[PDB]
């Protein structure tokens, strides 16, 4: 099934040709190398060029962060190894690696050791620790080694590709490769290791306009994927999406899906050839090196697909694989607030579709899955498939029983207890649609609430939502922006004695419909209402709630927190992370 | 070393009759501060100016 | 004056490796040499000047064979040799070469080239001898109407200091510079421009921004600071005039210039204690300390907040 | 008639009539 | 400005923020700061942020200035108890854990507010006693080993405790007679010798005499506590063949430095007290040294006031 991923671009740096691209994993930076022999630090919130290191008057084909050491590590083609510190711009080392061009660094992840490759056809470790000596030389590629990746999975094993047409699997500590894999007709230029525990994966680019992806235990082509009409320069798996990235001398970045091999998406940004591809672990920001420049893109929502019952279950998704906690199986455990709650987790299956969005039903008998342009409803205690339909949005009603999906950005439908129930289209199209006491269509021109049961317009508002948060009284509605929110009280009464003695009702609906009780110059990422509380996540990784005009901060956040929901009965306010932590706040 | 000892001579500072929005004029710090940096300070306190 | 006690612009502490040049070789390279014969016997003649050697013997062969030459280094080695070359008897007459050397100056003011013009310009900003600038007065009210905006800004600021040193040559100076301002249109010549009235006659530059006051936060980064010196000046010294500017200075606090903004909360603290527009202010250092990565940034901008904690 | 949300210009003006309130 | 004061009191909690800077000048401006716009207000807040950034450096090995962070936030903490007594309950047991750190800088700045709280808080007594008996046998440094032992003789007022502290030394010495031990230990019949049997054997018997001090307390308290004269002359001689078997440790070839004339005659002096236990010595070594300590804690109080006094007058 396609995966639908929001692409959107983060930066746009244009430069000379690209080499190499990284990723800080704490900064918002990206490296690039440039062929002029200078390398350039990007901040990618602001949009900015933060650091210039003008290394040699020859092309840089590999350049690499050391965040531990705040080094940036770069090979030139003049055989130098030269160390940047990023903070000073000072060069805290310099030594000649190899006899021919350096093509790629690979760090190590704990140790203190660099593996250089160069076109002399030696991969050499180098250790800082003992003053950059030498401390293992690896012989035994017949032309150049392009790439090497160290195996996240045993960091004592890398791979490497070379124009000799292999790939070698090394491990540190031994002179000859563990084994070798043979298959491209032309030399191999990429090499990536699959960095999930659930397969033995690795994936090679190679001249002859291929992409292999290989088991390395049992030492097999386990797939060949097609469609580049250029060299492949670069390939990898994504750390934290299902699927791979491959880049080409056609100019063109192809998006694959790692389970199903089918290719979801073709990125062509115009920027010529492309050279590198860079990705983050715990982050769905990728860069990509080109011949004109550098180019993020963020794929994807960052959101985990989680979802928590009045009951205090919790559903996530791991990838395609769902999975349940309970924090009533927590016992009497003292829980402090902002620690990781000892959770019990149950696999409850995979899910058929790769879940984007998980959301249990108001009653929490039902949890909908939605993801590939479809939905699936299934029951919360056993994952039984109960209803299913294709679908860009869905949204529960405050009744269990009913549901909206939004079928395209001109149709939108209502179902009640699993049949449609009625189909309409809202006068200036749906590009989404909200849940809750009313259902919100938001639409180029504004925001409009309809009445679930009659599909009547109630009111019109000029805003553009994000998020619409009802209170369970329904007196109350929270529309969040993308850079202020809006506490309104819905005036119930007198939308009924609007609708009963037609006065007051305009094009835009009931004039009294709404009241404006405030306005709060803060983004809110997720919320929830507890009464007449609204709780919400800032942008600021801050944990508030809007109460009377006041905003109260409950916690500061040191990353962000996804709200879950709140149990009474435990005083307790449950939050997850990117990673599936759940902690609670007292 | 701020406490002057308050003369019979000195103003007698009526809180109740002094708008709440007096700042204090504090002396022109970028003219003193383009002055000290010149040289052409004489330092207050040490430089009797009638030495 | 010693040359201890005298203005000095310029520092060169160069190793005189070589065989100090005797005065005889100097003015015989500035005589008979070739333009790069002469161009490194000025550059040695100016090092020696600065380096306090009296060579008053040369002044009369640079102004024959050297002050008629056309050539773009010798024209602006000239203007650092006059910068720094004795023009006054020890009895504080001008010395009666000069007069030869101002027609020289008035040909330069009047030159095709911009850049000798606004050079010359420039020059004219060091020059304390009023008897050398009276007859320079048209030429140099002339480059007010240089097409070029490089003559222009460099003219604005030669009238400026002509006004502020000898006031009796341009008394016409504020206003002049005040209609300067009000027509120009390139950036550099209207912050000079305005610059010059803040201390020169601060009420034509508060006439002059009252027309402008709803436009201010459109500006370029440097006239918004000049802007923002002007209202620190004029609410520093008349106190009934911070209700007027307080509107303009939060406005500027959200400029897209980190150097305006820093300006702007310095003001806004200096205009108003009122506890709203010393959070406002605060806030604005804070988000400049955590936005600005260089330390240098953070670490003064901290002692702006500690400071506003001594209150 | 669309409800309007957001003036350009109204946190200047809630600044101003907080100074206001603190007395300036 | 003591007009602006109060405004910066309401921002501790952002300048707090700074401390995240890995600078340690920085960090110490920062917390100086913090420490000077304390108030009863935000106290709560700002300590369990130190408390929480305190914890953060025993898990962040890695930094060089690791250590002398850690030693600035346990001292912002002590000006913090001092200042605000009811926060001391609640900072002094997280302290207290630092005493067994490698770091004896640090660890000595925390025996000394530990050493003033137990002196100053009365109702803490109890607490930092339980507390100095956990930690005890974890104490790494002679220095801080020595200024524990002297909390422990000074502050044991119950039979549990005074026997607890008893057991502890006991523990800390490994069998008794020493010099006994260690010669059938050589004869077959790091070694982890307790870590006072340790600092004796390196030559370092100045413990040994601060050890005699507490001893010799803690045995004149024990008979004032306990009415059975057997239980008594018991807990005497067990306190007396300590100070004996120590005296035979450091005359003897075994320890790398013998044992000093000094050192000797400070052992021998207790080792007397206890013989003759008589009610002037009772007095001088339970009464007369608490009130010394205090006398010496008011005179630093009271210098700091007049200079703070002198510098405002």
């Amino acid at each position: 099934m396609p995966l639908r991923l929001d692409i959107k671009r983060k930066l746009t740096a244009r430069s000379d040709r690209v080499k190499s691209v990284d990723l800080h994993p704490t900064e918002p930076w990206m490296l690039a190398s440039l062929y002029n022999g200078s390398v350039c630090v990007w901040n990618h919130e602001t949009q900015t060029l933060v650091k210039t290191f003008e290394v040699c008057d020859l092309p840089v084909r590999a350049a690499k962060f050391v965040a531990r050491k705040n080094w940036v590590v770069t090979g030139a083609d003049d055989m130098q190894i030269r160390v940047f510190n990023y903070n000073t711009l000072e060069r805290v080392h310099m030594f000649e690696a190899h006899s021919d061009y350096i093509r790629c660094i690979a760090v190590h992840p704990t140790q203190p050791f660099i593996l250089t490759s160069s076109d002399d056809m030696l991969i050499k470790l180098w250790d800082w620790d003992k003053k950059w000596s030498c401390s293992q030389v690896f012989e035994g590629h017949t032309h150049y080694v392009m790439q090497i990746v160290i195996n996240p999975k045993d960091n004592n094993q890398f791979a490497s590709a070379s124009l000799d047409r292999t790939i070698k699997v090394w491990q540190l500590g031994s002179s000859s490769p563990n084994f070798t894999l043979e298959g491209h007709e032309k030399g191999v230029n990429c090499i990536d290791y699959y960095s999930g525990g659930d397969k033995p994966y690795l994936i090679s680019g190679a001249d002859d306009r291929l992409v292999k992806i290989w088991d390395y235990q049992n030492k097999t082509c386990v797939q060949t994927l097609e469609g580049h009409a250029q060299n492949v320069s670069c390939a990898s798996f994504h750390p934290e999406l299902p699927i791979i990235i491959t880049g080409s001398e056609d100019g063109t970045v192809r998006i694959w899906h790692s389970s199903t091999y089918r290719l979801e998406s073709t990125l062509n940004y115009g920027m010529e050839r492309v050279w590198c591809v860079a990705s983050l672990r715990g982050s769905n920001n990728v860069a990509l090196g080109y011949d004109e420049g550098s180019i993020i893109v963020k794929l994807g929502r960052e959101e985990p697909a989680m979802s928590m019952d009045a009951n205090g279950k919790i559903i996530w998704a791991k990838h395609s694989e769902v999975q349940q906690a309970n924090l009533k199986a927590m016992g009497d455990t003292e829980i402090k607030d902002g620690e990781r709650l000892p959770l019990a987790v149950k696999d409850m299956g995979s899910c058929e579709i790769y879940p984007q969005t998980i959301q249990h039903n108001p009653n929490g008998r039902f949890v909908v899955v939605c993801g590939d342009g479809e939905y699936i409803i299934y029951t919360a205690m056993a994952l039984r498939n109960k209803s299913f339909g294709s679908a860009q949005e869905f949204a529960w009603a405050h009744d269990s029983s009913e549901y909206a999906i939004r079928e395209s950005n001109s149709i939108v439908k209502i179902f009640k207890n699993f049949k449609e129930k009625k189909s309409f289209k809202p006068d200036f199209g749906a590009e989404s649609i909200y849940g809750g006491f009313l259902l919100g269509v938001r639409s180029v021109n504004g925001l409009a609430f309809y009445d679930w049961e009659n599909t009547e317009l109630i009111r019109r508002i000029e805003i553009q939502p994000k998020h619409i948060f009802w209170s369970d009284s329904g007196e109350l509605v929270c529309i969040a922006t993308e850079e202020s929110f809006f506490i309104l009280k819905y005036l119930s009464e007198k939308v009924l004695a609007a609708q009963e003695t037609h006065e007051g009702v305009t094009e835009d609906g009931i004039e009294d419909a709404f009241e404006v009780l405030g306005e709060i110059q803060e983004i809110v990422k997720t919320g929830l209402w507890v009464g007449d509380c609204f709780i919400y996540t800032s942008s600021v990784n801050r944990l508030n709630y809007y109460v009377g005009g006041e905003i109260v901060t409950i916690a500061h956040l040191d990353r962000t927190m996804y709200l879950l929901g709140y149990i009474p009965k435990d005083n307790r306010l449950y939050l997850g992370d990117k990673e599936l932590n759940i902690v609670s706040y007292s | 070393k701020r406490n002057v000892t308050v003369q019979p001579d000195d103003p007698i500072s009526f809180m109740q009759l002094t708008a709440k929005n007096e700042m204090n004029c504090k002396e022109d710090q970028f003219q003193l501060s383009l002055l000290a940096a010149m040289g052409n300070t004489q330092r207050k306190e040490a430089a009797d100016p009638l030495a | 004056m010693t040359a201890a006690e005298n203005v000095c612009y310029t520092l060169i502490n160069v190793p005189m490796d070589s065989e100090p040049p005797s005065e005889i070789s100097l003015k015989n390279d500035l005589e008979k040499g070739d333009v790069k014969s002469k161009t490194e016997a000025l550059k040695k003649v100016i090092i020696m000047i600065l380096n306090g050697e009296k060579l008053p013997g040369l002044l009369m062969t640079i102004i024959r064979f050297v002050l008629p030459l056309q050539d773009h280094t010798i024209k602006k080695l000239l203007l650092v040799f006059w910068e720094i070359v004795p023009k006054t008897t020890p009895d504080g007459r001008l010395l009666h070469e000069m007069i030869l050397v101002c027609d020289a100056y008035r040909k330069d003011l009047q030159h095709p080239n911009e850049f000798i013009r606004g050079s010359t310009l420039r020059f004219l900003c060091k020059l304390k001898e009023a008897e050398l600038l009276e007859p320079l007065m048209p030429a140099i009210r002339a480059c007010l109407e240089h097409r070029h905006s490089y003559v222009r800004r460099n003219a604005v600021l030669a009238i400026y200091t002509i006004y502020r040193n000898f006031e009796h040559l341009i008394p016409d100076a504020p206003e002049l510079i005040h209609d300067f301002l009000v027509n120009e249109k390139d950036a550099s010549c209207k912050r000079n421009a305005f610059m010059m009235l803040i201390h020169a006659d601060q009420d034509r530059a508060l006439d002059y921004l009252s027309t402008c006051i709803d436009q201010v936060q459109t500006f370029g980064d440097i006239l918004q600071l000049v802007i923002v010196e002007l209202i620190y000046k004029v609410c520093h010294a008349n106190p009934s005039e911070r209700a007027r500017f307080i509107r303009c200075i939060y406005n500027l606090l959200q400029s897209s210039s980190p150097a305006v903004k820093y300006e702007a909360a310095g003001t806004l603290v200096t205009l108003s204690s009122a506890p709203t527009a010393i959070k406002a202010a605060a806030q604005c250092y804070i988000d400049l300390i955590i936005k600005e990565s260089d330390n240098n940034v953070k670490l003064i901008v901290l002692d702006r907040l500690v400071e506003l904690k001594e209150h | 008639k669309a409800l309007k949300l957001g003036a350009k210009g109204k946190e200047v003006d809630n600044f101003v009539d907080k100074l206001k309130s603190e007395g300036e | 400005h003591p007009a602006h004061e109060r405004v910066l009191q309401d921002l501790v909690m952002d300048i707090l923020r700074v401390l995240s800077t890995p600078d340690l000048e920085v960090r110490k401006k920062t917390l100086q700061l913090a420490l000077d716009l304390v108030s009863s207000r935000n106290v709560e807040e700002l300590v369990i942020v130190l408390k929480k950034e305190v914890i953060k450096t025993n898990n962040v090995s890695e930094h060089e200035d690791t250590d002398k962070y850690r030693q600035l936030l346990v001292r912002t903490l002590h000006s913090c108890s001092v200042r605000f007594p009811d926060m001391a309950a609640n900072v002094i047991p997280v302290l207290m854990e630092f005493l067994s750190d490698s770091n004896e800088a640090a660890a000595a700045d925390v025996l000394e507010f530990v050493r003033e709280a137990i002196q100053r808080f009365d109702n803490l007594r109890m607490l930092i006693v339980e507390k100095m008996l956990e930690v005890f046998h974890a104490i790494k440094s002679v220095k801080i080993y020595r200024g524990a032992l002297w909390i422990l003789g000074e502050y044991c007022s119950t039979k549990e405790d005074i026997q607890s502290v008893m057991t502890e030394v006991r523990r800390s010495l490994g069998e008794i007679p020493i010099v006994e031990s260690e010669i059938k230990k050589e004869a077959g019949e790091e070694e982890d010798r307790p870590p006072l049997r340790g600092f004796l054997l390196d030559g370092d018997f100045f413990v040994a005499a601060s050890l005699a001090t507490t001893l010799t307390k803690i045995a004149l308290r024990y008979v004032a506590l306990v009415q059975e004269k057997k239980k008594q002359n018991s807990f005497v001689a067990e306190a007396m063949l300590l100070m004996a078997t120590i005296l035979h440790l450091g005359k003897s070839s075994l320890p790398k430095k013998p044992i000093t004339d000094d050192d000797v005659d400070r052992i021998s002096l207790c080792l007397k007290v206890l013989s003759e236990c008589s009610p002037l010595m009772n007095d001088i070594f339970n009464k007369e040294c608490r009130q010394s300590l205090s006398q010496m804690l008011s005179a630093k109080l009271e210098e700091e006031k007049l200079s703070q006094k002198k510098e405002s007058e």
